């Protein structure tokens, strides 16, 4: 009797929530399904705990923040979130959320998508993308662990920790550093530069992820960043210099400049199967030049994706996300006032 | 998880109008 505990830790979110039941953990989250006796239907809560580490701090209070703003088809709710009744006692935060079945990389595991469902994962994580780059937000973390699935097909993002509005001049080493579970759907730019970003990162994501749902094997997998690096050459070829002028570091840039050179594999080559239109646009988006990247909006209207066009229909955000300061230099104190004012709003009797 | 077809999904169905 007494608060439920799952592979090994408490998950205080009683009463409301019961008959708790694992369903899997990230880098930083344990998510499990529960029951909500209040509405009377089975919720995801993912249990974070994140005040010891600042970078922790970050990834919680933008996630919660950009969520409870955002409201998108195609992009996880927040519908409540538990935590202590005081700063001092609040160590865990809980993340409560619609239960989603599966998300992209189980469903690889099992199975190979037909050109239809591929299509439709497509259409939907884009028209979630162009909402994300409405509010001037980059998601930054794009893979198939976080594109939550159900067996009605409907898609949508999770995962925002590393969302940050877009600023090509704000510089935030800490990223290339700091652990991930997986780097293989970064573009390149930003497994080497710690500034510049912009929207196009998640169009590189994108397109990764397309690859994977072609072939069922990551296209640009590795083991560190010039592993990876090299993968990326052998499918793409040899950058130009201009390609590779938007590397900063020098030296980073002088040594790709000198590696051996690589000729371009034709798609059809690498996907022989794969629908013709898919492979168009996925060579549009996996482009080494950032710049040269397809956007969003001109993504949305390739023929690939035309049974689902509508720009009647793909909502954009009201304003441009905000942060009130900049957390990067924030101590993970200041952090978890900040995340205490922004999760207020559910505690019991507010 | 078995998909259905993607054609019965609320999206696609508002799509096909
Ligand atoms: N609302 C949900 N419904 C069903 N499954 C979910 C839901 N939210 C998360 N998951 C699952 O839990 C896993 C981890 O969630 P996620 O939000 O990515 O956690 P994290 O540890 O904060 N970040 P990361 O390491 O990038 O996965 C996902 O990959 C999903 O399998």
């Amino acid at each position: 009797a007494g608060p439920e505990m799952v592979r090994g830790q408490v998950f205080d979110v009683g009463p409301r929530y019961t008959n708790l039941s694992y369903i899997g953990e990230g880098a930083y989250g344990m998510v499990c399904s529960a029951y909500d006796n209040v509405n009377k239907v089975r919720v995801a809560i993912k249990k974070i705990s994140p005040f010891e580490h600042q970078t922790y701090c970050q990834r919680t209070l933008r996630e919660i923040k950009i969520l409870l703003r955002f409201r998108h088809e195609n992009i996880i709710g927040i519908n409540d979130i538990i935590r202590a009744p005081t700063i001092e006692q609040m160590k865990d935060v809980y993340i409560v959320q619609d239960l989603m079945e599966t998300d992209l990389y189980k469903l690889l595991k099992t199975q190979h998508l037909s050109n239809d469902h591929i299509c439709y994962f497509l259409y939907q994580i884009l028209r979630g993308l162009k909402y994300i780059h409405s509010a001037n937000v980059l998601h930054r973390d794009l893979k198939p662990s976080n594109l939550l699935l159900n067996t009605t097909c409907d898609l949508k993002i999770c995962d925002f920790g590393l969302a940050r509005v877009a600023d090509p001049d704000h510089d935030h080493t800490g990223f290339l550093t700091e652990y991930v579970a997986t780097r293989w759907y970064r573009a390149p730019e930003i497994m080497l530069n710690s500034k510049g970003y912009t929207k196009s990162i998640d169009i590189w994501s994108v397109g990764c992820i397309l690859a994977e749902m072609l072939s069922n094997r990551p296209i640009f997998p590795g083991k560190h960043y010039l592993d990876q690096l090299n993968h990326i050459l052998g499918i793409l070829g040899s950058p130009s210099q201009e390609d590779l002028n938007c590397i900063i570091n020098l030296k980073a840039r002088n040594y790709l400049l000198s590696l051996p050179h690589k000729n371009k594999v034709p798609w059809n080559r690498l996907f022989p199967n794969a629908d013709s239109k898919a492979l168009d646009l996925l060579d549009k988006m996996l482009t080494f030049n950032p710049h040269k990247r397809i956007e969003v909006e001109q993504a949305l209207a390739h023929p690939y994706l035309e049974q689902y066009y509508d720009p009647s229909d793909e909502p954009i955000a009201e304003a441009p996300f905000k942060f009130d300061m900049e957390l990067d230099d924030l101590p993970k104190e200041k952090l978890k006032e900040l995340i205490f004012e922004e999760t207020a709003r559910f505690q019991p009797g507010y | 998880m078995k998909l259905s077809p993607p054609s019965k999904s609320r999206l696609a169905r508002r799509r096909a109008l």
